[PDB]
């Protein structure tokens, strides 16, 4: 009994827990009316496993998920779809007052009549915790409450609670595309404010999810089920030692260790290789040697960033299913014999490895194949800076003429507040820069 | 829940009002007596954006009639669409203004904005929250200029945090709908630029031309004209009474196209719009739309958009479709016809999208533009405004009513301040 | 469109506050002369900023302490005699909240700013020319924005739980614009300007806050209509001509981070009014500035009332003066640099202040 607490925040943070509660339901035989037929059926069982889910006397096993918003259109589509019976009905909906795209407004004005509430339901779940590991949010870059609420949340637990990992997911907003022309200053004002609380920030990008999508899977039209099944399965494969048996395991604690050398430098990348459809599921034998050396790939990233722009820092890849452990130590060998991918000179390692024994599940009517071993890969690479100084650049355009300011201050956010984040988010670019530089 | 309080002012919008209830409604499923007849269930969830209840299941309007003259509020009550509407809320009057803005909005409404904003406060605290205010008035009157643009201002002194989004209709370049146009234009102009968070222009011109051209109507009625201004009216709104996969509030909109808060007026626009046979040969798909959206035709505002740049764009989708092509699209426009766009906003396109489409078109869209086109409509009243006031042609009407000759002036100043606002930007640095 | 002119700009250090001590803050401002140097806490960068004008208020004993008779003397003396010479004149103030930029300008009862001073040099001045070829009349006023609404701080309110009496703003064709209500009352001798001025101090909207506990949470304008009547030859009756000036002094607020200084309620709301008037201000300077630089750009003075009431002051027909008062606390060192970075904004705008007389002969 060792437990992880899942935060959902905005649209893209419930759409990703409906899809994410999807496959843990599917999983574990778990249902959506909160009864498992697995341990009252052959005579005893664990299989709903109390780490991300709990129990109670009727069999109803009731999630660990709070599901913000503050506004109404999303939650109710749980509150009124199929899965109603299984969530606790405290699900932190305020009903009111969508944040409007801006920061300040789900940072001082709408989210202070909200947060105490949500900080009282953490509790709940967590005094019956007999020792938990850590939060997963599910945050977006590119509104009003993943950007703010998200901030505010990880500033007041990074108070009471203190030891404990707080890492999350972000939609990392796309170079060129994007639903909104008010993004890079809540971006850069999060980066700001959710880099000293936080630990681990996994990255993903629409647009290479996209095209990823299109180009192995062949979807011409895809919507954003397809894309946040994809995540699903990312965070899935990122918390399944926790929950289930496996042979070198993985821990919460071990992604602050072998992956954030520098306390600032953490804004990972996830990779997901054997994503291919039934079709393409034939003709292809499904080995470590074509996944690793996929997953490494420029066009297979979730993040629209070339890694051959800077050098890998950390790496790592957590498999499932058939997984002999010679296939993966020799993947990673001629992987470090090629010359593109590129190492700094404090990190010859780099190659964090986990194996687990379960397959992944498959949705019905779904997009992916059932494969019998998959892998997902997190790297901390310096490509990254480019994307960042894009978003920088954007700041500098728009902020030059106090564009979109008035919304801002109206909600009480003080314009020098906006220099600062400036300044702070430059000299993480200069630290990026400052570990590429070899040893002399 | 978000609440929307609809307000009349003047012919024109009294009849925009009619008929976008009679739009609204289909598309809820309540029925002229007022109960609910539907197929679905996410009609009643969302009701209460424009509707309340009464007694048994019934669903009465939000709206706030205001008219000088009797004969509109008599039209609107005989419709067919009439015996829905909460009798106490007609508040008229007699002896129009006559088209004077000096007798609507310091003489005549003076003793009728009392009891309109009575109605306003009493159906506001009857509301949980609240998003704001929507209004249809028409420029070239005294009743729907003078009576709304005070209504606005008594609210914003009240209510300022919410949103006074209002459907103006402006004058039509070459026809005049009225004699003495640039003056009560002119005015309502300085007091709205001042007293909102957004605004839509909507011209006559263009709309016959869309009837014209697209639609292949020969005779439209204002109903049609009315029908094709519903339509956006209802897009703004969809992401509130209906669900989604990327939502959108006023709000939002506001935040994302107003970068500075004086340039807030804006350019409409519907998707798919084509006549009753040339229906079976198009494809109904988003590309199509995206491009009848942004072509010059579609675009109410009466100024061809290529004649400037846009600074901002957005756009309400609804139906069952993939982000990809929406997203893809926006990118692909904005890389073709970069010279019509700017450079300092990196990202100049707004999506949002329902998922609860039309009552019979499985894809519909809206559109919103800011674009430096518009100061043309202006940079026209002034200088009508000044051909007129250089001699005061018909200025004596508008002094004995209880004005000055400095509010002209200083509304003229005003408008060509927001010209020269527009055209700062218009030229590319 | 008569003489140039350049816009005169000064700076002006705060000692330590309490808030300040108990914190134990360290001393982040230094003068290397008549320059200001910034040196950041870290030790990673330096700033150096250069002024017309620099003064110093750490402590009592250094050399070049400039206090409330040394700035006088150096910045509002010009105004007084460039007043005397015909020209309008403004003087607006700048800062944080906390940096002293209401002890500057009117000071306190044993230590006056330049307020009790101006309107008393006036009188010694005008004393040695009280002959009767040079006739002299003085108008008043005094006004205050709060939460973006217009209010007259000397009127005695009627006995009513809420009596603040709202103002309009209004454009005059030529002259620019105005206020509409205003008590432009009458002075003749310095015992009645002490006591309008007490009046107003009283009238003004004070709370308590976390960085200053006598907060002035509103933007205030002083202005002064000095008018001379002269005699030149003519051909018939004398004592026709006439020379007009205005004289505004300016005590705006600060932007108040609303997180450290915490409140709710009234006080957030006036605090964001406040802070949208300093928004627009900076847009204005950095607009004013790129005139000389020889683009075009749009000047926005209707975003913001304080703006719209003081078009003559930035630009048009008077001469300025902008007093930047800062910190030198380690944790006020970013807004002091966004004061100072405003302040070197400001240096580079030109405006053009006319003798103004009208013959009426
Ligand atoms: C199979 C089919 O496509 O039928 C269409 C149709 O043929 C056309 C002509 C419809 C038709 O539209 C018009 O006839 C029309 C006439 C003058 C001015 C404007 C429109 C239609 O009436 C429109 C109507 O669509 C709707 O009812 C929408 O819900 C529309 N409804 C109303 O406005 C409405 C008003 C009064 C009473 C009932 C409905 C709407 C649009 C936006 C938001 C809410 C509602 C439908 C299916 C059609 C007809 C009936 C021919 C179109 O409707 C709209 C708003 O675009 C015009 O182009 C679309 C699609 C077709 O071209
Ligand atoms: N991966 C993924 N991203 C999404 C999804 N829906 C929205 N987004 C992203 O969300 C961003 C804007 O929406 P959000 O940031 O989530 O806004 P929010 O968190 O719901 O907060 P609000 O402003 O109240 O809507 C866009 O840049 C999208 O890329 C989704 O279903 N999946
Ligand atoms: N676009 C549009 N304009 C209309 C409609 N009905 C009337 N109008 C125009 O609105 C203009 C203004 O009329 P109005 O101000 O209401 O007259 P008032 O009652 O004296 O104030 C008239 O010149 C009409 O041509 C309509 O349905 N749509
Ligand atoms: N030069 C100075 N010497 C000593 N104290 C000063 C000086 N300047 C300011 N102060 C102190 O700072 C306070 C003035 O700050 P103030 O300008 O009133 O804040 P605000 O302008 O934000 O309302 C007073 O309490 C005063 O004692
Ligand atoms: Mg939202
Ligand atoms: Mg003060």
């Amino acid at each position: 009994m060792r437990e992880c607490i899942s935060i959902h925040v905005g649209q893209a943070g419930v759409q990703i827990g409906n899809a994410c509660w999807e496959l843990y339901c599917l999983e574990h035989g778990i249902q959506p009316d909160g009864q498992m037929p697995s341990d009252k059926t052959i005579g005893g069982g664990d299989d709903s496993f109390n780490t991300f889910f709990s129990e109670t006397g009727a069999g109803k096993h009731v999630p660990r998920a709070v599901f913000v918003d503050l506004e109404p259109t999303v939650i109710d589509e749980v509150r009124t779809g199929t899965y109603r019976q299984l969530f606790h009905p405290e699900q932190l909906i305020t009903g009111k007052e969508d944040a409007a795209n801006n920061y300040a407004r789900g940072h001082y004005t709408i989210g202070k009549e909200i947060i105490d509430l949500v900080l009282d339901r953490i509790r709940k779940l967590a005094d019956q915790c007999t020792g938990l590991q850590g939060f997963l949010v599910f945050h977006s870059f590119g509104g009003g409450t993943g950007s703010g609420f998200t901030s505010l949340l990880m500033e007041r637990l990074s108070v009471d609670y203190g030891k404990k990992s707080k890492l999350e997911f972000s939609i990392y907003p796309a170079p060129q595309v994007s639903t909104a022309v008010v993004e890079p200053y809540n971006s850069i004002l999060t980066t700001h404010t959710t880099l000293e609380h936080s630990d681990c920030a996994f990255m993903v990008d629409n647009e290479a999810i996209y095209d990823i999508c299109r180009r192995n899977l062949d979807i011409e039209r895809p919507t954003y089920t397809n894309l946040n099944r994809l995540i699903s399965q990312i965070v899935s494969s990122i918390t399944a030692s926790l929950r289930f048996d496996g042979a070198l395991n993985v821990d919460l604690t071990e992604f602050q260790t072998n992956l954030v050398p520098y306390p600032r430098i953490h804004f990972p990348l996830a990779t997901y290789a054997p994503v291919i459809s039934a079709e393409k599921a034939y003709h292809e034998q499904l080995s470590v040697a074509e996944i690793t050396n996929a997953c490494f790939e420029p066009a297979n990233q979730m993040v629209k960033c070339d890694p051959r722009h800077g050098k890998y820092m950390a790496c790592c890849l957590l498999y499932r299913g058939d997984v002999v452990p010679k296939d993966v130590n020799a993947a990673i060998a001629t992987i470090k014999t090629k010359r593109s991918i590129q190492f700094v000179d404090w990190c010859p390692t780099g190659f964090k490895v986990g194996i687990n024994y379960q397959p992944p599940t498959v949705v019905p009517g779904g997009d992916l194949a059932k494969v019998q071993r998959a892998v997902c890969m997190l790297s901390n690479t310096t490509a990254i800076a480019e994307a960042w100084a894009r978003l920088d650049h954007k700041f500098d355009l728009m902020y030059a003429k106090r564009a979109f300011v008035h919304w801002y201050v109206g909600e009480g956010m003080e314009e020098g507040e906006f220099s600062e984040a400036r300044e702070d988010m430059a000299a993480l670019e200069k630290d990026y820069e400052e570990v590429g530089v070899d040893s002399v | 829940m978000r609440e929307i309080v609809h307000i009349q002012a003047g012919q024109c919008g009294n009849q925009i009002g009619a008929k976008f209830w009679e739009v609204i409604s289909d598309e809820h499923g309540i029925d002229p007596t007022g109960s609910y007849h539907g197929d679905s269930d996410l009609q009643l969830e969302r009701i209460n954006v424009y509707y309340n209840e009464a007694t048994g299941n019934k669903y009465v309007p939000r709206a706030i009639l205001v008219d000088l003259e009797p004969g509109t509020m008599d039209s609107v009550r005989s419709g067919p669409f009439g015996q829905i509407f909460r009798p106490d809320n007609f508040v008229f009057g007699q002896s129009g203004a006559g088209n004077n803005w000096a007798k609507g909005h310091y003489t005549e409404g003076a003793e009728l904005v009392d009891s309109v904003l009575d109605v306003v406060r009493k159906e506001s605290e009857s509301c949980d929250c609240l998003q704001g205010f929507q209004l249809t008035h028409s420029l070239g009157g005294g009743t729907g200029s003078g009576m709304g643009t005070l209504l606005i201002s008594k609210i914003r002194e009240e209510y300022p945090d919410r949103i006074m989004n209002t459907f103006s209709v402006m004058p039509s370049p070459k026809v005049s709908d009225t004699v003495v146009e640039p003056y009560n234009a002119t005015l309502s102009v300085h007091q709205l630029v001042e007293n909102t968070d957004e605004t839509y222009c909507i011209d006559n011109e263009a709309l016959y031309d869309i009837c014209f051209r697209t639609l292949k109507l020969t005779t439209p009625t204002y109903g049609d004209l009315n029908h094709l201004v519903s339509a956006t009216m209802s897009g703004v709104t969809t992401c509130l009474r209906f669900p989604g996969q990327l939502n959108a509030d006023l709000r939002k909109l506001a935040v994302n196209m107003v970068p500075f808060p004086r340039l807030h007026f804006f350019m409409p626009g519907f998707a798919p719009l084509t006549s009753r046979g040339s229906q079976q040969y198009r494809a109904l798909t988003v590309p199509e739309l995206t491009q009848q959206m942004f072509d010059s035709k579609n675009m109410m505002a009466a100024c061809d958009p290529r004649h400037g740049r846009y600074l901002t764009v957005a756009a309400i989708f609804r139906g069952r479709m993939s982000m990809k092509e929406v997203d893809e699209q926006m990118l692909n426009v904005q890389n073709k016809n970069s010279s019509y766009f700017v450079e300092w906003i990196p990202n100049n396109v707004k999506t949002a999208v329902c998922d609860i489409p039309p009552r019979g078109l499985k894809m519909s869209a809206t559109f919103i533009g800011n674009s430096t086109a518009i100061q043309e409509l202006f940079k026209r009243i002034s200088e009508q405004f000044t051909a007129m006031f250089r001699r005061k042609a018909f200025l004596h009407w508008y002094t004995g009513e209880g004005m000055d000759e400095m509010e002209f002036t200083e509304a003229e100043s005003n408008m060509n301040d927001l010209v020269s606002e527009y055209q700062q930007y218009q030229d590319a640095t | 469109l008569g003489s140039n002119s350049q816009v005169t700009v000064a700076v002006r250090v705060r000692p330590f506050s309490k808030r300040e001590k108990t914190e134990k803050a360290s001393q982040v401002v230094f003068t290397n002369g008549e320059e200001i140097t910034v040196e950041h806490p870290d030790m990673k960068q330096v700033y150096s900023f250069i002024y017309d004008v620099s003064f110093w208020s750490f402590d009592e004993c250094h050399p070049g302490y400039a206090s409330q008779t040394t700035v006088y003397e150096t910045l509002a003396a010009p105004l007084l005699d460039r007043a005397f010479e015909g020209y309008n004149t403004c003087l607006f103030a700048y800062g944080q909240t906390g940096s002293g930029k209401s002890y500057t300008m009117m000071g306190l009862n044993e230590e006056p700013g330049i307020i009790p001073r101006f309107c008393e040099d006036l009188f010694a001045q005008i004393a040695k020319k009280q002959t009767s070829e040079v006739s002299y009349h003085l108008e008043m006023s005094f006004f205050e924005v709060y939460n973006e609404k217009i209010h007259d701080l000397l009127v005695c309110k009627g006995e009513n739980g809420q009596r603040k009496q709202p103002l309009r703003a209004r454009e005059h064709p030529v002259s620019g614009p105005y206020v509409e209500g205003l008590s432009m009352n009458v002075v003749s001798s310095y015992s009645d300007i002490q006591s309008w001025l007490e009046l107003g101090n009283k009238q003004r909207a004070t709370a308590a806050t976390g960085m200053n506990d006598k907060s002035s949470r509103s933007h205030s304008v002083f202005t002064l209509v000095m008018t001379q009547t002269k005699t030149e030859v003519v051909e018939g009756e004398e004592h026709d001509h006439r020379i007009t000036s205005r004289i505004n002094l300016v005590d705006l607020a600060g932007s108040e981070r609303c997180s450290t200084a915490h409140s709710s309620g009234q006080r957030l709301k006036e605090g964001v009014s406040i802070n949208k008037s300093l928004l627009t201000l900076g847009k204005v300077i950095s607009a004013l500035s790129e005139q000389a630089n020889g683009k075009r750009v749009f000047i926005p003075y209707r975003e913001s009332t304080l703006t719209w009431l003081l078009k003559e002051s930035l630009g048009g027909n008077s001469k300025t003066a902008m007093i930047a008062t800062v910190s030198p606390a380690a944790s006020n060192i970013e807004e002091t640099l966004s004061t100072l970075r405003y302040a070197t904004q400001a240096r580079l705008i030109v405006n053009i202040a006319k003798v103004n007389e009208d013959m009426n002969a």
